[PDB]
C-alpha cells in the first residue's frame, strides 16, 4: 500500500 | 552545523538540493532551517517533509533488499548480510530520531493553528511508524502505541478543524490507515477508514475550485488504489 | 575505515550494497578492498568501477543542474546557488582525488596483464576527465592532458594486447571519443575514433561466441548512438 | 553522449 508522497508527482 | 547560514539561505539551498535530487543536502538545509527555533511556513514545512521522506524512504528500500537477503539466507553466507542489514537500519533509526527530535524540540508544541499541528502529528506518526517497520525488541509495542497516539491527536484535530476534502487531512487518513494495515495488524479498521475517508471527501468535492478538486481528488485516488489491493 | 573489516568481507558487503542501491556505501567497500593492497580480480574491478561511478555520475548530475541554474541566474539571487554549485563541485573533485588516488597507490604499478592495466588506466582517463568538466583554474590544461595521456596509454596497449572486439577495448575507445568530443573540443577526433572502433570490431564479431557477441555488440551500439548524435 | 555503464543494462 502506498503512503502520500512528498510531491503531487 | 548550519548554525552560521542564514535562514533564508538555508531554505533557498534546501530548494535547489530538490531541483539536484540532493535529499540528504536537502534534509541537512532543513534540519539547520528548523533549529533556527522560528515556525515554518507552509511551503516550508512541505520542505522538511520531502526531504526527509525521501531520506528515509531510500533507507526503507535498502533495508527491505537487505531483509529479504537475510530471510532467505536462514548455505552458511557469515555474518556480513545481518551486520550489513544492521549498519542500514541503524541508519534508519538514526535519522528517524532525528526528525522526531525536531518535533519534539519545539515545532510540535509551537504549532497551533491546525494545518501547522495536524502536519507536524501526522509526520511524528509517519516516523515511528517507520522505527516500528524494522522494531523486533523490546519497545516494538511501545514504538506501535507512539505512532498510534501521534497519528490519533491528529485525526480528532482534523476532523474538528478542517474539511473533509483538506489534503492534509486526506493524507493524514491515508498513512494512518497503512499504519493500521501493514503495522497495527488491523486491515478492517485500514479499510474502514480509507472507505470513510473516501465517501466523506467525495461529498465534499462540491465546494471546491478547479485547483483544490485536483488536489482532492489526487488523495482519493490513492486511498482507492490502497482498497482495491486491499480487498 | 575499513581496516578492521576482512577483504572478503568488504567484497561480500559491496555486492549487497550493490543489490540495495547503496553505491555510497559500496565504494568506501570497495576503497577499503583496495587498501587491503591485494591486486582486484576482473569481478573485483568491475566493483570497484561500479561504485565510484555511480557515485560520481549522481554528482555530476547535480552539478550540471546547479551549473544551469547559475548561468541563468547571470535578478540578483544572492551567493547561494554559486555557493551551493561550489559545495558540490567539491564533494565531486573530492571523491576524483580518492580514485585517482587508488589508482596511483598502487593498483596501476602493479597491474601487468593488458586486461588490469587497461581498464585502470581507462578510469584514470575517466576521474580526470570529471575533473575536466568543473575545471576552470590554472590547472585545467593539465588536467585534460592528464586524461589525454591515461586514454592514450591504455590505447596503446589495447591495441597491441587485445582484439578489436574487446569488451575493455571497446569501453576504452567509446570513452576517449567522449573525452575528444566533451572535453578536448576535436569533434572531428571523437567522430573518427568511434567509426574506426565500430568498423574494425564488427570485421572480428565472426570469431566470437553468442554471449561475447552479445557484449560486443552492445558498446557497439553505443559507439553508433553517439555516431548518430554526432552527425 | 554516452560513455560506459557500469553494468550491461
Ligand atoms: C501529509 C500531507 C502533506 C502535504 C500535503 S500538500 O497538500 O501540501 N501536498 C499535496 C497536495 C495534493 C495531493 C498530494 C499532496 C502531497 C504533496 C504535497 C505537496 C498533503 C498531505
Ligand atoms: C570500461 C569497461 C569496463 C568493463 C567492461 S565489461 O566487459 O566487464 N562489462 C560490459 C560487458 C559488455 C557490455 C558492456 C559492459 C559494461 C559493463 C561491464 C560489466 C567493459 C568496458
Ligand atoms: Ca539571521
Ligand atoms: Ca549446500
Ligand atoms: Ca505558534
Ligand atoms: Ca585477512
Ligand atoms: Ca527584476
Ligand atoms: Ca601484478
Ligand atoms: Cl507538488
Ligand atoms: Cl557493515
Ligand atoms: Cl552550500
Ligand atoms: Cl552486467
Amino acid at each position: 500500500a502506498g503512503s502520500i508522497p512528498g510531491r503531487r508527482s | 552545523a548550519m548554525g552560521s547560514m542564514e535562514r533564508a539561505s538555508l531554505i533557498q539551498k534546501a530548494k535547489l538540493a530538490e531541483q539536484a535530487e540532493r535529499y540528504e543536502d536537502m534534509a541537512a538545509f532543513m534540519k539547520g532551517a528548523v533549529e533556527k527555533g522560528e515556525e515554518l511556513s507552509c511551503e516550508e514545512r512541505n520542505l522538511l517533509s520531502v526531504a526527509y521522506k525521501n531520506v528515509v524512504g531510500g533507507q526503507r528500500a535498502a533495508w527491505r533488499v537487505l531483509s529479504s537477503i537475510e530471510q532467505k539466507s536462514n548455505e552458511e553466507k557469515g555474518p556480513e548480510v545481518r551486520e550489513y542489514r544492521e549498519k542500514v537500519e541503524t541508519e534508519l533509526q538514526g535519522v528517524c530520531d532525528t526528525v522526531l527530535g525536531l518535533l519534539d524540540s519545539h515545532l510540535i508544541k509551537e504549532a497551533g493553528d491546525a494545518e501547522s499541528r495536524v502536519f507536524y502529528l501526522k509526520m511524528k506518526g509517519d516516523y515511528y511508524r517507520y522505527l516500528a517497520e524494522v522494531a523486533t525488541g523490546d519497545d516494538k509495542k511501545r514504538i506501535i502505541d507512539s505512532a498510534r497516539s501521534a497519528y490519533q491527536e491528529a485525526m480528532d484535530i482534523s476532523k474538528k478543524e478542517m474539511p473533509p476534502t483538506n489534503p492534509i487531512r486526506l493524507g493524514l487518513a491515508l498513512n494512518f490507515s497503512v499504519f493500521h494495515y501493514e503495522i497495527a495488524n488491523s486491515p478492517e479498521e485500514a479499510i474502514s477508514l480509507a472507505k470513510t475517508t473516501f465517501d466523506e471527501a467525495m461529498a465534499d468535492l462540491h465546494t471546491l475550485s478547479e485547483d483544490s478538486y485536483k488536489d482532492s481528488t489526487l488523495i482519493m485516488q490513492l486511498l482507492r488504489d490502497n482498497l482495491t489491493l486491499w480487498t
